[PDB]
RNA sequence: UCAUAGCGACGUCGCUUUUUGAUCCUUCGAUGUCGGCUCUUCCUAUCAUUGUGAAGCAGAAUUCACCAAGCGUUGGAUUGUU
RNA sequence: CCAGGUGGGGAGUUUGACUGGGGCGGUACACCUGUCAAACGGUAACGCAGGUGUCCUAAGGCGAGCUCAGGGAGGACAGAAACCUCCCGUGGAGCAGAAGGGCAAAAGCUCGCUUGAUCUUGAUUUUCAGUACGAAUACAGACCGUGAAAGCGGGGCCUCACG
RNA sequence: GCGCGGGUAAACGGCGGGAGUAACUAUGACUCUCUUAAGGUAGCCAAAUGCCUCGUCAUCUAAUUAGUGACGCGCAUGAAU
RNA sequence: UUAAAUGGGUAAGAAGCCCGGCUCGCUGGCGUGGAGCCGGGCGUGGAAUGCGAGUGCCUAGUGGGCCACUUUUGGUAAGCA
RNA sequence: GCCCGGAUAGCUCAGCUGUAGAGCAUCAGACUUUUAAUCUGAGGGUCCAGGGUUCAAGUCCCUGUUCGGGCGCCA
RNA sequence: GUCUCCGUAGUGUAGGGUAUCACGUUCGCCUAACACGCGAAAGGUCCUCGGUUCGAAACCGGGCGGAAACA
RNA sequence: GUCUACGGCCAUACCACCCUGAACGCGCCCGAUCUCGUCUGAUCUCGGAAGCUAAGCAGGGUCGGGCCUGGUUAGUACUUGGAUGGGAGACCGCCUGGGAAUACCGGGUGCUGUAGGCUU
């Protein structure tokens, strides 16, 4: 690769569109995300290989690329870190941890984490 | 015990602390220095700034000039004091921004003995109007606008307080570019959608667009518009009376409330004796606890 | 040998003090410099415009001209053989008011008020300041406490 | 190829250390600074013998190697291989230059490194048992003969290489405000957090 | 360096900023009837050989570049001369560079 | 075998002006310049001789030292040569 | 008689300087950074470490928006390095070059518009003899750019880039 | 006239280097190539020419930085210089 | 980071201080601001010590220096640089 | 300063406003005890770069890049 | 003495991302057998030591050497 | 006693964690029709008020780290001037004056201006 060429392409999705594409991704796994793809700051992510399966059907021109999801978790009040006026940190106990990422996952999607390895 | 700790003792020993108002992110000293500093060969002529601050609930709009000890406010206007006459619902909107700028203009001129001259624009219209001084009369008041950290993009409430002020009689230098009526592509100023936003037609049509679409969205969005029964109509003449009553009596007054007590709502810092005693009994409890085993 | 660049030898001269870099504070801009008042030339290195020369750093002059952002200063400079009254243009953030003249002005104001208040009282008051006269013979009390005897420590080889 | 040491004896050239300006410096002859039972903790070697030099001279890096070697060969001979810890308290950072065989561009290239000392400046440090004082005293005496100036021999009143006096060392560590680690000690002031306090004292 | 073939700048004839078209100035040919050439040619006549010095040192490597710019107004077409610093390579109206570009393929 | 009869690594302190350097103070209105021949005197850090001490000095031969410069320290091949 | 060529056969003249003697070698010959330099300024050596005879229609001028180096934790290919996210991050990056200084909703990076790198008179600083050049600093008069505006800009953040 | 093109060395002058190659090793009869066009032939030599050098070998002498004879990748010999 | 000793600049009054008043095309919300000007009033002469100062014209010689305490660069060092 | 001449497979050169050619080349086949010798094929144009006249440029014309020459010379 | 250049299969050679080839040896094909030829294998911690960086024979610093050029 | 808007000094104000917050306010928060923006109303802009101190914010706490200020270091280091002082030198002592900085040990931890709110 050389510098300043176009290598990767990405988007940012929030809202209803985000929560349904996400579960569309875990359904590929059957709600499975095993051990350590969780990041200690609270967020997590994962990659997949085939996209034709779900969603939209095979298109002849396009190839067989994979990609990766990586969601970020937050609470109302996480926006103040991005505020232009009187920006600030979020506070220690209002932060998220890896521990409450799985609990949020297991409570909401009933997904199975930490296989006994 | 694997990665170097960044905020170590050396980091703090050498760290330089920014200015306090910069740390809280309430002031940019790059623009303020350009905006505050008077030319040296004037020596006392105060550079007046029209400070406008938009808040989630209110609109702060004051006029000041800076000294060594601090900035001196000559007079200020507030959107929360608009309900004292005319408008009672719809604060922190573009129309409310226009009135509080107009209120700031009129109350300063009256306090200045200069209200009878330079009436401004008693009739409200969206065109360009900048006050001009009149010979043989006290010169027109001139001041500049302190936008602050707010983005100065076309159609910003801070620029509403500008047109509101200049309509009241301040000679604030301003182009007609950052008003809602300006079409970026055509480089023209419509000057009628500007007055539609000024007097609230911008939310009036939206509010008259909302009943036929829904009621509980109408309820959950314009809830305080339901109470006091402010309809889509009759929101014009009230602004007129709001503009009219601004001219009639823009002066401000207080509420003397001396019936208070000395209830301290916090805790005073513990003295040295309390600290030394506390660690002693913290130590004393520790030796006791281990001795029990 | 050595060059004659306008900022040679000013590695530390214009350097900001420790933990004082960054945005110049604003009150140094709103200070008011009249014509004829006495100013000191420092040369804050943050501002690259209207710097004084290194020879004028830490010199005290007088102001003869005031402009939009700078002031004209008449500062005595000693060339090899003699002293010249040189005029320089310096932006206000490189200079500050002189407390040397300010202290004296307080004294005269306090002194002239002494002059008025003394006359009707009919007494004669002291006007000049004297150079610390001798110590005015006094008594030193013992309070029954013997001044204990002092003796040099005998030498010992620490390190 | 080496000039006599008398040619570079006096510190008179504004210390010239190895730096990006001074490139091409030969490696100093001294590379090992600590000899003996460096693992000995705090208490097996309470007596600390010092060699202090009283001149403002510079000691060639080769001089300390000769001095250090001569001392260790004695301790292993008398005090045993296991029973001493020797430390040289000098480093050859000053660089001396030589101009080879008129005087155009006379600035000479580096050819050696030396260490500058002061009137009160310990050169050699030896920590040993109490009953080994006779050996350490005359061990350094042999190491004195490898040095250009005149050096005094002093037995530190402190405990070993620690900066604290030997008389009040035992009670200080007993009162748990001095703790041992490695070849030295760690001072524990009483102005940290109580969690640091309470992890010990129990 | 690169400079555009046209630029708006102060035109002295009409006393306001006007569009100008720039071009690299070139020294004209010697008149052969200027007073200095007339004097030098008379000096060189006859015997005595060369009478005035010949430089032949050539310490400089480059030249100061002069842009001859004239205002595009048709009524007044005054041409002014403006100089830029020394440059080894001088390009008139070269293609504008872009930052968001692949360097290289 | 034993550090020191005789030696002395790593270091370090010096003396000499019989080497070569460094400098340019004296001489450029000139101090004749390499060696050899001849001749006298002087120094000792003593090669031999006198008198001594030491040895891994049995004798002989040798080696290390001390007082010591009175005496002596050669004939030739090659090379302008030292 | 004139013109062009050839012409050391012949004529006239020149064939730098600094230099631990001269030559050879180098430029300490015009300049810039740090140090020497002994806490104002000044201060030498063929003193030390380096650099310059350029580059730039933007790397100039304004306004706006962002934060940089690096590290931790992550996420298909992907690993020590490709890309996306979060967090820490006083600048440990970048600002054309040598070095020093200065710089964070900056002076850095990304955009938008542009030509104040324009036309003029003086004053002043810098080496200085208080000469000149060069570079620079505060103004003043036009004509403009930009920004909502205060403002800022008559080149490059300052110290060199020149006759 | 200069360039361009032929001829000219008993005209001035020049006559190096790199590769690959033979059944010990070495060398290279042979093949190719580079820089300006060739690449030191026949001959002669530590010479009045050889720094290293008082070259090495033999002879002359008791002893020879000398002499002679021989060797030659000859610092830097050589064909009407 | 801190940071001396020695050192450099300024001030230590009558050209200063305080009252009023006038002019301005500069500045300007305003009698603003600022500068200039015009009258008036203040002498305990506003630290020590010493000394009479101010100012102009013409101008020779010099423009190879050297040594000493202390500071200091190159050099092993030098009656060295 | 002027008049200019040349630049293209790794190397050189002819050339069609019209699909780049030939040689020295390089590898592989026939060919041949085999090498030579002989053919033949394949690939390979730092078309000196940028433009323009252009339907159409390797050529034509300018701009530069070099490479080279032949003249001229008061800062 | 200084300066420049270089240390690598047994021998000689080239050359950040696991040392090529020739001969030397062994070896297997071919031949009635040798010779030759072809083939493969073996074989250099890259002069040593230190450092740098994910990683060094390579880059940067030392130490030995060896050859030259100067002196 | 506090807060909001604009500030002055620019850490006694910073950093980390824990506790608390009455009333206004400041906030998070809802939404995208308009203004205006982004790939995305996340940020920016605009239109609001259902919910909440959870966060920001204010105050307090930590034998906290920093920072500020004292003691100690210490009349120590260093230094003006002096000597026909010592020392072969290296340097050192004295006279005359001036006089630091670590380590270590105490104390403190934002003051304040203009304008506007709340607190019986
Ligand atoms: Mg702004
Ligand atoms: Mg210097
Ligand atoms: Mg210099
Ligand atoms: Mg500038
Ligand atoms: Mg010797
Ligand atoms: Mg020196
Ligand atoms: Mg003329
Ligand atoms: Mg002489
Ligand atoms: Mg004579
Ligand atoms: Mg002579
Ligand atoms: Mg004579
Ligand atoms: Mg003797
Ligand atoms: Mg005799
Ligand atoms: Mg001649
Ligand atoms: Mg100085
Ligand atoms: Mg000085
Ligand atoms: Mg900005
Ligand atoms: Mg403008
Ligand atoms: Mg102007
Ligand atoms: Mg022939
Ligand atoms: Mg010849
Ligand atoms: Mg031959
Ligand atoms: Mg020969
Ligand atoms: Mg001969
Ligand atoms: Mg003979
Ligand atoms: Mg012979
Ligand atoms: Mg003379
Ligand atoms: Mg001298
Ligand atoms: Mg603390
Ligand atoms: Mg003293
Ligand atoms: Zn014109």
């Amino acid at each position: 690769i050389r510098r300043n060429e176009k290598i990767a392409v990405h988007c940012t999705v929030r809202g209803a569109k985000a929560e349904e594409i996400l579960e569309k991704g875990l359904k590929v796994r059957e709600y499975e995300l095993r051990k350590n793809n969780f990041s200690d700051t609270g967020n997590f992510g994962f990659g997949i290989q085939e996209h034709i399966d779900l969603g939209i059907k095979y298109d002849p021109s396009i190839g067989i690329y994979g990609l990766d999801f990586y969601v970020v978790l937050g609470r109302p009040g996480f926006s103040i870190a991005d505020k232009k006026r009187r920006t600030g940190c979020i506070g220690a106990k209002h932060r998220i941890s890896k521990e409450e990422a799985m609990r949020w996952f297991q409570q909401k999607y009933d997904g199975i984490i930490l296989p006994g390895k | 015990g694997f990665v170097k700790v960044v905020k170590n003792k050396a980091y703090f020993k050498r760290y330089q602390v920014k200015f306090r108002r910069r740390r809280e992110g309430k002031t940019d000293y790059y623009a303020r220095k350009r905006l505050v500093i008077q030319d040296k060969n004037k020596y006392n002529t105060p550079k007046y700034r029209m400070i406008v601050r938009v808040t989630n609930r209110d609109i702060i709009c004051q006029i000041a000039y800076a000294r060594i000890e601090g900035d001196m406010i000559v007079c200020a206007a507030y959107a929360h004091e608009l309900p004292k006459y005319g408008v009672k619902v719809g604060l922190t909107n573009y129309a409310a921004a226009y009135c509080t700028g107009l209120l700031l203009a009129r109350r300063l001129l009256n306090r200045f003995g200069m209200d009878k001259i330079y009436e401004g624009q008693v009739e409200v219209t969206g065109d360009e109007y900048n006050v001009e001084s009149i010979d043989g009369q006290p010169g027109a008041f001139t001041c500049y606008l302190d936008a602050g950290l707010a983005r100065t993009t076309t159609g910003n409430k801070v620029f509403g307080a500008l047109k509101g002020a200049v309509d009241g009689g301040l000679s604030i230098p301003h182009s007609t570019k950052r008003f809602p009526g300006y079409d970026s592509e055509s480089k023209e100023f419509n000057a009628e959608v500007h007055r539609k936003h000024i007097m609230g037609q911008n939310v009036a049509d939206y509010m008259r667009y909302l009943m036929e679409e829904d009621e509980d969205a109408y309820k959950k969005q314009f809830s305080q518009y339901i109470k006091n029964s402010v309809t889509p109509d009759m929101m014009e003449e009230m602004y007129k009376k709001a503009h009219a009553a601004i001219r009639e009596n823009p002066v401000y007054e207080k509420k003397p409330k001396k019936e208070v007590k000395k209830k301290r709502w916090n805790r005073p810092k513990m003295s040295l004796a309390q600290k030394k005693d506390r660690v002693a009994q913290k130590k004393a409890s520790f030796l006791r606890a281990q001795e029990r085993a | 040998t050595n060059t004659k660049g306008k900022r040679r030898g000013t590695r530390y001269m214009f350097s900001r003090p420790f933990r004082k870099h960054g945005v110049v504070p604003l009150a140094t801009y709103m200070r008011i410099y009249k014509k004829g008042d006495i100013v000191d030339i420092k040369g804050m290195g943050t501002v690259q415009k209207g710097m004084p020369h290194k020879c004028y750093h830490g010199k005290t002059g007088r102001v003869y001209n005031v402009t939009q952002h700078a002031v004209g200063i008449v500062v005595n400079k000693q060339v090899k053989g003699k002293i010249l009254a040189k005029r320089i243009n310096v932006r206000i953030e490189h200079i500050k008011h002189s407390k040397s003249r300010d202290s004296f002005l307080k004294r005269v104001k306090e002194n002239d008020q002494k002059k008025k208040e003394a006359k009707e009282k009919g007494t004669w008051v002291q006007l000049k300041r004297q150079p610390a006269p001798p110590r005015e013979a006094h008594f030193v009390r013992t309070n029954g406490k013997e001044p204990e005897l002092l003796e040099p420590i005998p030498y010992e080889f620490m390190a | 190829g080496r000039r006599p040491a008398r040619c570079y004896r006096y510190c008179k050239n504004k210390p010239y250390p190895k730096s990006r300006f001074c490139r091409g410096v030969p490696d100093a002859k001294i590379r090992i600074f600590d000899l003996g039972r460096k693992k000995a903790k705090v208490d097996e070697f309470p007596l600390g013998g010092h060699m202090v030099s009283d001149e403002y001279e510079q000691l060639s890096s080769e001089a300390l190697e000769a001095a250090r070697i001569c001392a260790n060969k004695y301790m292993v001979k008398s005090c045993g291989r296991d029973g001493f810890h020797m430390r040289v308290r000098l480093h050859p950072f000053h660089v001396i230059r030589i101009n080879k065989m008129g005087m155009r561009g006379a600035f000479g290239k580096p050819q050696g490194t030396v260490a500058r000392v002061h009137i009160g400046q310990v050169i050699m440090s030896i920590r040993t048992k109490l009953q080994n004082e006779e050996h350490v005293i005359e061990a350094l005496r042999r190491a004195k003969f490898k040095f250009p100036g005149r050096q005094k021999i002093h037995i530190s009143k402190k405990w070993g290489f620690t900066k604290f006096n030997a008389d009040e060392f035992e009670d200080m560590v007993a009162k748990k405000c001095l703790i041992p680690d490695g070849c030295g000690v760690k001072y524990v002031p009483s102005h940290g957090p109580l969690d640091k306090w309470r992890v010990l004292h129990s | 360096v690169n400079v555009p073939k046209t630029r708006r700048t102060f035109c002295k004839k009409c006393g306001k900023h006007q569009p100008h078209k720039v071009t690299q100035y070139k020294k004209g040919k010697d008149s052969l009837y200027a007073q200095g050439k007339r004097r030098y040619d008379r000096k060189q006549s006859g015997y005595g050989g060369q009478t005035k010095p010949i430089f032949r040192k050539k310490a400089k490597t480059t030249k100061k570049i002069v842009l001859r710019l004239e205002c595009v107004e048709p009524n007044c077409r005054s041409k002014r001369m403006l100089a830029i610093k020394r440059c080894k390579h001088f390009e008139l109206g070269g293609d504008k560079k872009r930052k968001g570009q692949v360097i290289q393929f």
